């Protein structure tokens, strides 16, 4: 849902929502699009900018793991079902429980995020669970990191913390979170303003 | 020009040999059992996708797929040895028997760094099959107690068997996420001493010399083929009465005297039961 | 075999088997420093053959040989606290002693 | 969300399929003291109610002989204690919240030199939560060049 | 060879099992179908088949068989003998036809002709 709408916001379409795959006219669209950006109609976007940057949490990296043990289910069923039997047989022996177990436990144990509570403070605990780190699965790592990830930006004002990254390999990878900042329904940070009128 | 991996050449090689009807077969196994080795290789070179579509199932165990293949070849080469087409059956169900049991040997055989025998993978596959069907009865774990308690086994027979399941780790793997640490950096040498417990055993044993030629000789001879000490060998009391002095109560009498004589000389140097085995 | 947990370890005199109890576990409360059993275990083993210097060691003082070697839990070198707090796990079938 | 995406499961063409129902999660058995001290997890189990149909032959929609249901179990997903943390092996682990980039359309240049002339080159690239790539380079030629993965 | 000569022993081969490779000479090649058992009993080795045995010459021209009948020995060799008995005479006669219906298209299928032997006027099967 959320490719969908950044997808139909940034080829300017007026719904967002639709298919979750591609068709003929998204492809198309996109290489119009591209070619008028070569022209000099629109400009190119930047990744950094926190409009293009989402943050995943517990529910969507664990719902992704319990997604990559049912698949491996998924598998040996249609391995179970049509070889063999018909059968009368009954599901409960289908279905292996250890594969589901060890990938949500394999993503819980041990991880790149699943780190230790560094539990010598109230302080410590907090500011370890409101960590938005850029590293993992799907993530960069630090050998790879460019001077820009790093830095900076214009967009990070009462979203992420600007004094608050551990100094060392990863610098400006392990950005906590500011205090007000909230988080969308996609998963972009928002922030609070409060809404000037006329004056 | 085909991309040179080896299991596409493989599989794309063993499509040219067109399948056999069951006439076809019957005839081409009455000539290879009378000793004609064109119908064997004619009979084994066709079945090969059945080879390949039997050990399909068998993937994602220690073995690798090729393995896998080549494995249940050789199980099918077995096959066409001992075929009946008297029988009139359709060779594909006699050779399935084959190519199924020489890749369950296979991964029952090739698969642990540590050997375990057939009898004790098939008892574990037992206890495992075991656990799975009880998983679902009481919803966690089920305990060697739990499986000891559904096959009316003893509980240290399970136990044994699943310690038998260890999944023998690696070495070179890192530890604690960060590459920097593996088990190399962790174990330590154990039956390779260290230069303290190596000289101090050097020194104990010129000590013992010296304070054995501080005892007298005929005391000190008796220690010494006693326990094979100074250059001896470590000699009976019988053995060295007959050898020595012939009254093998007094060479026990000797002995008792060199070991008082002795237990003065290490007690003069402070060293007493409490200083030497602490 | 198994390893034991008792309080009667080899070559370990009553200097440091004055802080176990009785079932090799030691007193909550007990001011433990730098080297002293907590633990007592008794770990078995076999085949000793021993150099004759030791032999003659034993000999000298009437020492028995050990076929229990030490592998007792000892504090570590340089942490002297206070143990406040024991907990002992059983597996299920094994006999608790008089601490657990 | 994840059961409805990958149920139904249907067999190779078999006339069977398994779907699923409703799930429901179980109480855990030892609570969060009793699992630090015990070492354990502090989990909960899963007891997925499914239903195995059985389509009939010479019947491509049309009825089912045998349908059986059937709670059956799997997984166990650690429960998030009260102030979100988590008790994996009697340790107390943090799930740190990851930023990784939107899927979706991303319209990059390239603005280095990249071809010895200084010529930017843009490129499109269309990332989705689970798929594969694609790209659409441009070419110093002024040529349009998909590439995919 | 002084002919093509060797794919037409792939040909024979891809006819199925019917040729024996190390029976063939020179413009010469051989072919059998062993189809009938002499019992059940005994091991695959000692079974002996009920089965024909025909040569062949090559020329140019047309090809040449001269056919025979026999049983398949222990030994290894073939015996004009044939046993008297209408149903596996049946067996030998149908599949025979059937190798022979073969032949014939594939000789067709690189036109040539097939022509009997002088000495094929003594067996009694149709062809």
């Amino acid at each position: 849902a959320v490719g969908r709408m950044k997808f139909n916001r940034s080829l300017l379409r007026e719904e967002i929502e639709g298919s979750g795959i591609l068709s003929k006219d998204d492809i198309i669209d996109v290489m119009k699009k591209l070619i008028d950006i070569r022209n000099g109609k629109g400009e190119v976007d930047d990744i950094d900018h926190l409009g293009n940057r989402r943050i995943r949490s517990v529910g969507e990296m664990a719902e992704n793991q319990f997604r990559v043990g049912l698949v491996r289910v998924e598998r040996a069923v249609k391995e179970r079902l049509s070889l063999g039997d018909l059968d009368t047989l009954m599901p409960q022996d289908m279905i292996n429980a250890k594969p589901i177990s060890a990938a949500v436990k394999e993503f819980f144990g041990s991880s790149q995020l699943s780190q230790f509570m560094d539990q010598n403070n109230p302080l410590s605990e907090i500011t370890h669970k409101r960590r938005i780190s850029a590293l993992g699965p799907g993530g960069l790592t630090r050998e790879r990191a460019g001077f820009e990830v790093r830095d900076v930006h214009p967009t990070h004002y009462g979203r992420v913390c600007p004094i608050e990254t551990p100094e060392g390999p990863n610098i400006g990878l392990i950005n906590s979170l500011s205090v007000y900042a909230q988080t969308n329904e996609y998963g972009f940070l928002e922030t609070p303003y409060r809404k000037v009128t006329d004056g | 020009q085909r991309v040179l991996d080896a299991t596409q050449l493989y599989l794309g090689e063993i499509g040219y040999s067109p399948l056999l009807t069951a006439e076809e077969e019957v005839y081409f196994a009455r000539r290879a059992l009378r000793g004609d080795v064109a119908s064997r290789r004619r009979m084994i070179e066709s079945n090969l996708r059945l080879v390949v579509k039997i050990a399909r199932r068998y993937g994602n165990r220690g073995l690798a797929l090729l393995d896998l293949i080549e494995e249940g070849n050789l199980g099918l080469i077995r096959a066409v040895e001992k075929f009946d087409p008297e029988r009139g059956f359709r060779f594909s169900t006699y050779a399935t028997w084959w190519i199924r049991q020489t890749i369950e040997r296979a991964i029952m055989n090739q698969t642990r760094t540590i050997r375990l025998p057939i009898h004790i993978v098939k008892e574990l596959n037992v206890y495992l099959r075991t656990a799975r069907e009880l998983s679902h009865k009481l919803d966690h774990e089920p305990s060697a107690e739990e499986i000891a308690e559904q096959l009316d086994k003893p509980v240290d027979d399970v136990s044994r068997m699943l310690r038998l399941n260890e999944r023998i780790t690696s070495v070179d793997t890192p530890l604690g996420g960060d590459s920097e640490k593996a088990l190399l950096d962790i174990l330590a040498d154990e039956k390779e001493n260290g230069p303290e417990d190596t000289t101090q055993d050097d020194d104990m044993k010129q000590s013992i010399v010296k304070w054995l030629f501080e005892l007298n000789a005929k005391q000190r001879e008796v220690l010494a083929r006693r326990f094979g000490l100074l250059g001896y060998e470590a000699a009976t009391l019988e053995d060295v009465g007959r050898e020595i002095g012939l009254t093998r109560e007094r060479v026990r009498q000797i002995q008792v005297e060199g070991l008082r004589r002795l237990r003065e000389i290490l007690q003069t140097q402070g060293l007493n039961i409490e200083a030497l085995f602490r | 075999g198994p390893e034991e947990i008792t309080a009667d370890i080899p070559n370990v005199g009553e200097a440091a088997l004055s802080k176990l109890d009785e079932s090799g576990i030691v007193y909550i409360g007990a001011e433990v420093t730098g080297g002293d059993i907590l633990v007592g275990k008794v770990t078995p083993k076999g085949e000793t053959q021993l150099t004759p210097e030791e032999k003659l060691l034993r000999a000298i003082f009437g020492e028995k040989a050990s076929d229990v070697k030490d592998s007792s839990l000892r504090v570590p070198n340089g942490v002297s606290g206070t143990v406040i707090d024991v907990q002992v796990f059983t597996r299920d079938g094994v006999e608790k002693d008089k601490r657990a | 969300a994840a059961f409805r995406s990958v149920f139904p499961i249907q067999s190779y063409s078999g006339n069977s399929e398994l779907q699923y129902v409703s799930y429901r999660l179980g109480e855990p058995v030892f609570d969060v003291q009793e699992c630090q001290i015990r070492g354990v997890t502090y989990s909960a189990p899963l007891r997925v109610k499914l239903r195995l149909v059985i389509y009939e032959r010479e019947a491509p929609e049309g009825t089912v002989k045998d349908i059986k249901e059937q709670e059956v179990y799997m997984g166990e997903i650690p429960l998030m204690t009260d102030n979100g943390t988590f008790v994996i092996n009697g340790t107390e682990r943090v799930i740190v919240s990851q930023l990784h980039r939107s899927p979706g359309v991303f319209f990059d240049s390239d603005k280095g030199k990249t071809h010895s002339s200084g010529k930017v080159l843009y490129n499109a690239r269309i990332i989705p939560y689970r798929g594969s790539w694609l790209d659409f380079e441009f070419d110093p030629k002024d040529n349009l060049f998909v590439r995919i993965d | 060879s002084g002919h093509p000569k060797s794919r037409l022993i792939k040909k024979f081969t891809a006819l199925g099992p019917y040729i024996r490779e190390g029976q063939c000479e020179d413009n010469r090649f051989f072919f059998d179908c062993l189809a009938v058992c002499v019992n059940v009993k005994p091991a695959p080795e000692k079974r002996e088949f009920w089965g024909w045995w025909m040569e062949l010459e090559a020329q140019e021209k047309r090809f040449t068989y001269r056919y025979q009948f026999g049983l398949f020995d222990k030994e290894g060799n073939w015996t004009v003998v044939p046993i008297n008995e209408t149903e596996v005479v049946e067996r030998l006669e149908y599949t025979l036809r059937e190798f022979h219906e073969k032949l014939r298209d594939l000789l067709i299928s690189m036109e040539l002709a097939l022509e009997p032997s002088d000495d094929f006027n003594d067996e009694p099967v149709k062809l």
